[PDB]
RNA sequence: AUUAUUGCUCUUCAACGAGGAAUUCCUAGUAAGCGCAAGUCAUCAGCUUGCGUUGAUUACGUCCCUGCCCUUUGUACACACC
RNA sequence: GGUGAAAUUCUUGGAUUUAUUGAAGACUAACUACUGCGAAAGCAUUUGCCAAGGACGUUUUCAUUAAUCAAGAACGAAAGUUAGGGGAUCGAAGAUGAUCAGAUACCGUCGUAGUCUUAACCAUAAACUAUGCCGACUAGGGAUCGGGUGGUGUUUUUUUAAUGACCCACUCGGCACCUUACGAGAAAUCAAAGUCUUUGGGUUCUGGGGGGAGUAUGGUCGCAAGGCUGAAACUUAAAGGAAUUG
């Protein structure tokens, strides 16, 4: 898949691991 | 010699319109456009119905009282295309052909200082 | 079921002075109806004639003129001055590559207090014997160009009127002189005032509108 | 009806896209000294005789 | 590879010019990356000049062209305008005709 | 020899009154008309392969349509755009 | 009106066309170029003001004051964020007409944010010449921008000059192109990507098969979006570059 949307998915994905992660500080 | 009028003939793409008014522009005198004598709104534009619009705008001009004219020709303009139309020039074949006087003929299109943004957005209007 | 032309009045248009043909056109309006009249409503439109379609001779196929009218007196309608513009084809004829374009204006009243603003525009040439292919001047040179462009204009207004004005543009003495005091500087060629906008005019006065007529 | 006679001289070579056409110069008899160009119809060569039923409207391409 | 030393097209010691919008489709392009076409023709057209002077006040009148700059886009540029695709050698060459 | 191999005789006497959209072949002893011999064959040519007989109209061109070939050009394909 | 063709849409509300005058915000057409300038981002209407700069000229002055740079800092396209203003245009989103097997799109319409500006953020772009900076040397040519020097050059007329623009030669410093190649390269190519196994002028920075991954983690910056710094386990025989023929 293109570099770009590739780099929107991990962004994506980081932000969520960003939330859950959250749910336990 | 004669009695002088103005023309101005806005020939942009699918359509094209001529009509007829008093030198000083505020009182008009026949009219009728290219869409009109034909029914096929992909033929609005085609030197065919702008010839036959001329004939109809000459007739009604040497019923009226218009025995010469000047004519001021102009495409869209503005922020679109600037390139004469299809059916300005053969509008102007076909009332010179009619029997109409003619005398100066300068065009008219809005040319702008360039600006606001043209439409279509900057990938281009892609198809 | 009417037909407007077996109801519309009639009328021609006349020019000003210092001209040819008077005479200049015809055109349409409305019986002069108890409410709403031929009179007062309308006339006082403008015109667009090629100066030269009113001079005569085509050294003059450009130059645009623009008559308004202010007074009338039944079938004879009579009109002053608007301004002046340039044929757009013969500007575009100008617009050459490889040269400068130079450009500059004023803003500037009369005796009689017309307030207008003037153009002028012109174009450096190639030194008869030149062999560099372009020829361009030096933003310091155009500066000095406008300046003195400038300094021309504001003289030659302030003359009586537009009239004396009018009398000024149509045999372009203006064009002359700016050469003269510029080949000081550099070459340059076309050099017209291409256009004049009027704006503000004083007061009707039928006194002085009258007095341009006979 | 007013008949007009050319005398043609020199083929010039074929147009239209479907090529029956030929471009030719001709030269009419009743007072010569005067060229023009036609569109032909049919197969011709040089001194063949072409009616112009019109005497004074030349072409050039044909697409 | 790098296919030119003019990179896209003509612009060096400079880094930004200003976009042009495509006359043939509205894309923005680089005004030095253009391809520029000055558009001059007569107002009239080919056989209509006849018409035109006869049915005329005026010895012969004068007659003014049309002068217009067209901006064209590179894919509208090859669609149609000035194009082809040339070999890798002819590529090179400036000259017009 | 019935689901009639073919041939002959009388009788019966249909559609078809030049064929929509479309589509085929063809440039000279050619096209078209016309039969004949041969293959098959016990018997069966409305098929084919050839043959001569009668004998034209119209091009002698072009790239519009369709098909292909060539160059230039892109390619991340090479089991090669299935 | 719009398109390949249409439709959604707008039309007793005289639309669209015309004419005269007015308002708003944005923009700077043509001139504009293998042309200018700036550290880079970037910078094209006029005029006033405010400070800045390179190149040149220089028998001026100081005299090694310099080169390059971890850390640290100034500036930093577009978008995006905060608070106001602005809000013409074009227009992420949304909604719609069509297309399609579907069509969350491409094309058409409406149009929220935005686009502009002020005061603060943000710090990233294929931010590109995919080529660090200073210094030396090595080869030809015609153009061009700035500066300077030279000529009983051309042109401007006045009375000859003085000016000014132009022509020729030269010379510093620019933006580039052309031709060769001694030379370099895996080649494409390259006056540097040359003067390298005949391997050392000075200095900064980064890379060490491909994925895993610019991911996890910790630190730090940020209002946010995110910026900087940045692993491993595991997996895998290739991935990749340039050129050649199909
Ligand atoms: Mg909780
Ligand atoms: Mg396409
Ligand atoms: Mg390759
Ligand atoms: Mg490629
Ligand atoms: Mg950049
Ligand atoms: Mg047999
Ligand atoms: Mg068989
Ligand atoms: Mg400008
Ligand atoms: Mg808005
Ligand atoms: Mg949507
Ligand atoms: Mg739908
Ligand atoms: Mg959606
Ligand atoms: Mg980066
Ligand atoms: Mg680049
Ligand atoms: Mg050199
Ligand atoms: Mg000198
Ligand atoms: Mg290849
Ligand atoms: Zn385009």
């Amino acid at each position: 898949m293109r570099a770009k949307w590739r780099k929107k998915r991990t962004r994506r994905l980081k932000r969520k691991r960003r939330k859950v992660r959250a749910r336990s500080k | 010699s004669q009695v002088f009028g103005v023309a101005r003939i806005y020939a942009s793409f699918n359509d094209t319109f001529v009509h007829v008014t008093d030198l000083s522009g505020k009182e008009t005198i026949a009219r009728v456009t290219g869409g009109m004598k034909v029914k096929a709104d992909r033929d609005e534009s085609s030197p065919y119905a702008a010839m036959l619009a001329a004939q109809d705008v000459a007739a009604k001009c040497k019923e009226v009282g218009i025995t010469a004219v000047h004519v001021k020709i102009r495409a869209t303009g503005g922020t679109r295309t600037k390139t004469p139309g299809p059916g300005g020039q053969a509008a102007l074949r076909a009332l010179a052909r009619s029997g109409l006087r003619i005398g100066r003929i300068e065009d008219v299109t809005p040319v702008p200082s360039d600006s606001t943004r043209k439409k279509g957005g900057r990938r281009g209007r892609r198809l | 079921v009417v037909d407007p032309f077996t109801r519309k009045e009639w009328f021609d248009i006349k020019a000003p002075s210092t001209f040819e043909n008077r005479n200049v056109g015809k055109t349409l309006v409305n019986k002069s109806t108890g409410l709403k009249s031929a009179s007062d409503a309308l006339k006082g439109r403008v015109v667009e004639v090629c100066l030269a379609d009113l001079q005569g001779s085509e050294d003059h196929s450009f130059r645009k003129i623009k008559l308004r009218v202010d007074e009338v007196q039944g079938k004879n309608l009579l009109t002053n001055f608007h301004g002046m513009d340039f044929t757009t084809d013969k500007l575009r004829s100008m617009v050459r590559k490889w040269q400068t374009l130079i450009e500059a204006n004023v803003t500037v009243k009369t005796s009689d207090d017309y307030v207008l603003r003037i153009f002028a525009i012109a174009f450096t040439r190639k030194q008869a014997n030149q062999v560099k292919r372009h020829s361009y001047a030096q933003s310091s040179h155009i500066r000095a160009i406008r300046k003195v462009i400038s300094e021309i204009l504001t003289k030659e207004v302030q003359g009586s009127t537009l009239a004396q004005l009018t009398s000024k543009l149509i045999p372009e003495v203006i064009n002359k002189e700016i050469e003269n005091a510029t080949k000081d500087i550099f070459p340059l060629q076309n050099i017209h005032v291409r256009k004049v906008k009027l704006l503000k005019q004083p007061k009707f006065d039928v006194g002085a509108l009258m007095a341009l007529h006979g | 009806t007013p008949v007009t006679l050319a005398k043609v001289i020199k083929v010039l070579g074929r147009t239209g896209s479907r090529g029956g056409v030929t471009q030719v110069r001709v030269e009419f008899l009743e007072d010569t000294s005067r060229t023009i160009v036609r569109n032909v119809k049919g197969p011709v060569r040089e001194n063949d005789i072409l009616v112009l039923m019109e005497s004074e409207r030349e072409a050039r391409r044909l697409r | 590879p790098k296919k030119r030393a003019s990179n896209g097209r003509n612009k060096k010691g400079r880094g930004h010019v200003k976009p042009v919008r495509c006359v043939n489709c509205s894309k923005s392009i680089p005004k030095d990356k253009a391809i520029k076409r000055m558009a001059i023709r007569n107002i009239v057209e080919a056989a209509a000049v006849r018409d035109l002077s006869e049915a005329s006040v005026y010895p012969e009148y004068a007659l003014p062209k049309t002068y217009n700059k067209l901006h064209y886009c590179v894919s509208c540029a090859i669609h149609a305008r000035i194009v082809r695709v040339r070999s890798r050698e002819d590529r090179k060459n400036r000259a017009p005709p």
